[PDB]
């Protein structure tokens, strides 16, 4: 079965403005490959093709791509979910971010926002425990839905809000990560996180548009995590 | 700030729920709209009220709303503080416009 | 100088659990430190890791550092270098409870404490009953460990050249390693990141095979570089092949799998496992299992169906509710990977490449060694080497499942804390010269020049193949020393070997290639260690020389770059805490 | 100066973010039909015969489409704006089911009272 693919191009030492270029590629009839397969055969063929990834297990989070105008990850989409007689499969950059090369984003402000947060444990050292910190099943239930992001960033660039103001909002994938430390039994600085989070725009330019939840390619819902930060926002300065 | 912005956005919402609900009440039950029952209606000190804490809640409500609009579409500074401008006044005037015309019936 | 001239205490090449806990260390101990990485820290194959850190905290159960330094020291069927074990099991809990002070979100026992669950090769009282010792976080432990070490660098300010592929060591006049050159990825600019300290963490090289559990980027660049250089590699021969990989994908499922009750049935739905290892089962060393599964399948007692040649890991009788809550990672994956919901119906797995016991031989405090004429050790001067990468040696002819997380933390951490004493002991290293630095970019320039040659996919593809076949589970002599013939044409093919893609923006050909140099150098090293153990140990195992043999063999094997060819290092067997455990027979 | 794909022809948007565009551009209307609805206000108010003035203008085909446009916004305005403010208050999961489901039934809800409205005016 012949596959057919529209792929976004674009080298700064060569191209004016990007561009879309076709690819061809014969694939076993009684077999589903990933796309990140097919990227890979692809680039045997077009060695100047670049994109991102490493695990082809769906963990790394290397590469979030825009495929037929929904992002994910390439390496747990099959062709067969993208594949429609007469359409071409469209693989494009994450939205958004600025364009490296080809497939490649600068996941640049993606990370600020992440750092913004301060994405680690807070603990003021009082109280210490014996051993470990003592967290009750209950308390570590908590953080799931949360610890596991992979900071793919297929939510973030998926949000409008996101794509307005890059570099004021959070964005969901980082709001998610403020949430897993905003509930972690053993931070301490609750009240002082809160307070970097009261502006007009780090949290509250999530208006629901719920983008973010239909991509994660974990399951995750950054919508709700930012619905208990507001909670918590609310009860704090309210 | 944020919190101040979302909760202001939701009282009027409130108060703005409860004035449609009050006049489409008056629409959907009046009958015959002659100009008798219509200036009869705006007459009312309840009717004079409502219509001017609904013009202030407006006057919050839909600053806070187009300011997210703009701050959202409109980078440049100078373009986006002029049509700041532009709604702020045309929410006052609205308000103002509102006291004018109930203190004439 | 032509190049920039990015000057730092230390260097630290990986950001994989050991260099982001070196560099964390190295940092706070006052030194500058450059940590660089040829992917973003947290895409690093730690993300990966599934089951857990294999460290005698005593939550379960009562446990005992020396009864997790025996089921160490006799999983590593007596090659493991008995005082750094000792050191690593020692010293494990206070580094793992460090860890989870950090913020590490380890799954918990009813009374707060970090969840353990049983895996391969742990036992209480020096081989008696089947222990518990793995902390985890579901079976996404590896995940959680690099996001909360990424979190740490973070916080504490860590200088990170992210996407930096590493290209070269750079020596002087003298021998020493004084820093090494770096290719920029985004801009293709080249550098030499120069420094007292060259600390070596590039992790494990998988895609030497066919089929691996490793991530693409797991090209044993580490051992490419130590033997361009000059510094030998240790152990090379000692390959582990996983028991339960995803048969048709390669994919990795968890011993957690087994140790949370979980087993493995062969066509007739025999548990084998009983047959094969009668006390541990399917908790039996990895080795083990992993020639059990493949004997099952040689003589034609393994399933077959669209995954190929495999046996059956049930899980079901576990039920939905522990499945999904400590093992939800490989629900995905055999969901995704195999079409096979592990709730109702079994995984197809077959053994698969997935971790290098070899590489640079390392002291405690992460100092590189050489050997000199006599075959004494020698300290390389400016190299250090933690994590995969390194053969310290903690893990012998065969690692237990959970001490790879443990000895990333413990020594990632020992270097650093070592790091001033190592600098003092070593002296002032004396400046690289304009052609010291030069030597260290032949292999890139080779690569750019080269238009009309070879096509690198073809080698690659070949090169892979002949591991497959030559140096898998079951070695044979023959097919051992035709292998490595079949190695040294393609090695010969691959200096011809052609780049196409000239570009400088984000060229990950030209990254590839360069991989290749280094999948190339990590398979003639095996190939030629393992044709030179005659014996089998461990993972290493032989139909010519099919017994142990503690006479000859009972020592390190020793690939030496100039010469190419091959000598032996001593095991260390003086712990100093307790009394060595002496080589006997080694049965599950 | 670096590209970005931002081509909005390029991407899908769930039935969730085009509920929500709607909402943005239901409130920039709204925020002009005040204006609108005052000026009619006032010119029905001034007099008998601003009254009658007023009744000539909403009887131009016109207006009364203007006018319908302005309720169906207005309606539209509403109706989202009590389903957000039900996920706020924790009445309306946060689940995307959930959010498609609701997103659904505003619409459904909406077109209902824009029907009214068309009677209101007709
Ligand atoms: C493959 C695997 C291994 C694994 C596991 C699951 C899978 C799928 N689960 C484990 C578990 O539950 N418990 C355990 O004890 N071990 C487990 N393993 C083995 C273990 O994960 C690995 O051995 C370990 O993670 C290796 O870590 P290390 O820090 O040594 O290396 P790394 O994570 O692979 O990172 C290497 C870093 O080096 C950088 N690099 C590589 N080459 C270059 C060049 N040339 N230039 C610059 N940087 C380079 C990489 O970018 C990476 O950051
Ligand atoms: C009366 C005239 C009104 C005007 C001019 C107006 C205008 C606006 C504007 C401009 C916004 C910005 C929304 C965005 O861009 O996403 C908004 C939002 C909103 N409106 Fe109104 N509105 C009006 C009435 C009402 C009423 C009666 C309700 C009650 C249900 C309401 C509920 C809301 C809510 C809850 C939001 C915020 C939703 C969010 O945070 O995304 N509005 N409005
Ligand atoms: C930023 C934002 C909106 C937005 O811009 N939505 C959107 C714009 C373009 C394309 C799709 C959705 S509508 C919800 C309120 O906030
Ligand atoms: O089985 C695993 O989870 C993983 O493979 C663990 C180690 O230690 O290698
Ligand atoms: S929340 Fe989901 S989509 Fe967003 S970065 Fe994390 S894993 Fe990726
Ligand atoms: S994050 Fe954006 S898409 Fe998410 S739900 Fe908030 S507006
Ligand atoms: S390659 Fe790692 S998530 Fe796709
Ligand atoms: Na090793």
């Amino acid at each position: 079965m012949r596959l057919e693919f529209s792929i976004y191009r674009y080298n700064p030492d060569v191209d004016d403005a990007p561009r879309m270029q076709d690819y061809t590629l014969e694939a076993d009839e009684g077999r589903d490959m990933m796309l990140l397969d097919a990227l890979i055969q692809l680039k045997e063929k077009d060695p100047s093709l670049s994109f991102r990834r490493s695990c082809r297990e769906g963990v790394c989070g290397s590469d979030g791509l825009n495929m037929n105008g929904k992002n994910g990850l390439a390496c747990i989409t099959p062709i067969s979910a993208l594949n429609q007689p007469g359409k071409k499969i469209v693989i494009r950059p994450l939205p958004g971010l600025p364009v490296i090369r080809d497939l490649v984003v600068d996941m640049g402000q993606f990370y600020a926002q992440y750092e913004k947060i301060k994405p680690y444990l807070l603990n003021n050292g009082q109280n210490p425990p014996a051993r470990e910190h003592l967290q009750m099943p209950e308390q570590r239930e908590k953080l799931d839905g949360l610890y596991e992001c992979i900071l793919c960033a297929c939510c973030s660039t998926s949000c409008p809000s996101f794509w307005w103001n890059p570099d004021k909002f959070i964005g969901p994938a980082g709001l998610l990560a403020a949430y897993r430390f905003l509930i972690d039994s053993r931070d301490t600085e609750t009240d002082s996180r809160l307070d970097g989070l009261s502006d007009a725009f780090s949290v509250f330019r999530c208006h629901s548009i719920m983008n973010c939840v239909s991509v994660c390619p974990k399951g995750l819902n950054p919508t709700r995590a930012i619905g208990h930060i507001k909670s918590m926002l609310l009860q704090r300065n309210a | 700030n944020g919190v101040h912005d979302f909760i202001l956005v939701r009282a009027t919402a409130i108060v703005l729920t409860l004035y449609i609900i009050y006049m489409v009440g008056f629409f959907a039950t009046s009958g015959e709209l002659t100009y008798e029952v219509w200036i009869g209606f705006f007459a009312s000190a309840f009717t004079k009220v409502f219509t001017l804490l609904a013009l202030f809640s407006i006057l919050i409500h839909a600053w806070i709303g187009m300011w997210q609009v703009l701050t959202d579409y409109v980078k440049p500074l100078a373009l986006r503080l002029m049509l700041q401008l532009v709604i702020v006044v045309a929410l006052v005037v609205y308000v103002i416009y509102g006291f004018v015309v109930v203190w004439g019936v | 100088m032509k190049l920039p001239v990015r000057e730092f205490d230390a260097v630290v090449i990986g950001a994989g659990g050991a260099g982001m806990r070196a560099a964390l260390q190295i940092s706070q101990s006052g030194q500058t430190c450059a940590l660089l990485s040829k992917v973003f820290p947290t895409r690093s194959h730690t993300v990966s890791a599934q089951g857990g850190i294999t460290v005698a905290l005593g939550n379960t159960h009562e446990d005992n550092w020396e009864w997790h330094m025996y089921d160490t020291v006799k999983g590593s069927d007596y090659i493991g270098d008995q005082d750094a074990i000792e050191y690593m099991c020692k010293t494990g809990p206070e580094a793992i409870l460090e860890l989870e002070h950090m913020g590490l979100p380890f799954s918990r026992l009813d009374d707060g404490r970090i969840y353990q669950r049983p895996f391969g090769g742990q036992s209480k009282n020096f081989g008696g009953e089947q222990a518990a010792r793995t902390a985890a976080a579901a079976d996404r432990t590896g995940h959680a460990l690099l996001h909360t070490l990424y979190q740490q660098n973070l916080k504490n300010h860590t200088t990170i050249f992210s996407e930096w592929y590493a290209l070269d060591l750079v020596k002087n006049q003298d021998g020493a390693v004084v820093g090494c050159t770096a290719l920029c990825i985004e801009t293709g600019e080249v550098v030499y990141f120069k420094a007292r300290a060259t600390v070596l963490a590039t992790g494990g090289a998988g895609r030497i095979y066919q089929s691996t559990t490793n991530a693409h980027i797991n090209t044993g660049d580490g051992v490419g570089m130590a033997i361009r250089a000059g510094v030998p590699v240790q152990d090379m021969e000692m390959w582990q092949f996983h028991p339960t990989g995803i048969a048709g994908a390669g994919v990795l499922v968890t011993e957690g799998c087994r140790g949370e009750g979980g087993y493995l049935l062969n066509k007739h739905g025999e548990r084998f496992m009983e047959r094969y290892a009668p006390n541990a089962k399917d908790l039996a060393g990895r080795d083990v299992v992993a020639r059990s599964i493949m004997i099952e399948i040689r003589e034609g007692r393994g399933c077959d169906g669209p995954w190929g040649p495999h046996a059956k890991l049930k899980l079901d009788h576990l039920g939905k509710e522990v499945l999904e809550s400590r093992l939800p990672g490989i629900l995905e994956l055999s969901r995704t990977f195999a079409h096979v919901d592990p709730v109702k119906e079994p995984i197809p797995v077959i053994p698969t490449c997935h971790y290098m016991m070899g590489g640079i031989p390392t002291k405690v405090t992460g100092q590189a060694l050489t050997v000199n004429e006599k075959g004494e050790d020698v300290v390389v001067p400016g190299l250090f080497a933690v994590g995969e990468i390194a053969c310290v040696s903690v893990h012998g002819a065969n690692r237990l499942g959970g001490n790879s997380l443990l000895d990333l933390v413990v020594f990632g951490r020992a270097a650093g804390l070592h790091l001033q004493e190592s600098i003092a002991e070593q002296g002032a290293l004396r400046d690289a010269s304009e052609s010291d630095v030069e030597a260290s970019l032949d292999r890139l320039n080779r690569w750019n020049n080269n238009r009309n040659g070879e096509d690198p996919v073809a080698i690659r593809k070949a090169l892979q193949e002949c591991m497959q076949h030559n140096f898998s589970v079951f070695r044979e002599g023959d097919a051992m020393a035709k292998g490595l013939e079949q190695l040294k044409v393609i090695r010969e093919r691959l200096k011809n070997a052609r780049l196409d893609d000239t570009s400088s923006e984000f060229n990950t050909q030209r990254v590839e290639c360069l991989e290749l140099d280094n999948l190339m150098e990590t398979a003639y090293a095996t190939a030629v260690s393992a044709n030179f153990r005659t014996e089998s140990r461990g993972a290493h195992s032989r139909f010519d020389f099919p017994d142990r043999d503690d006479e000859n063999w009972l020592c390190h094997s020793l690939y030496l770059p100039e010469s190419e060819s091959m000598t032996r290092r001593s095991v260390n067997m003086e712990p100093k805490l307790r009394p060595a455990f002496p080589p006997k027979i080694r049965t599950y | 100066q670096r590209p970005v794909n931002l081509d909005l022809q390029t991407i899908r948007f769930p039935i969730t973010a085009i509920a929500s565009i709607l909402h943005r551009v239901s409130g920039v209307i709204t925020f002009v039909a005040v204006g609108i609805l005052l000026w009619l206000l006032g010119t029905s108010l001034s007099s008998p015969e601003g009254f009658e003035q007023a009744s000539a203008i909403m009887g131009s085909f016109f207006v009364k489409f203007i006018m319908w446009g302005i309720l169906t916004a207005l309606a539209y305005m509403v109706v989202v704006g009590i389903r957000h403010m039900m996920m706020d208050f924790g009445y309306l999961e946060e689940t995307f089911e959930a959010g498609k489901r609701s997103a659904k039934i505003s619409f459904v809800i909406t077109v209902v009272l824009s029907l009214l409205a068309g009677v209101l005016v007709w």
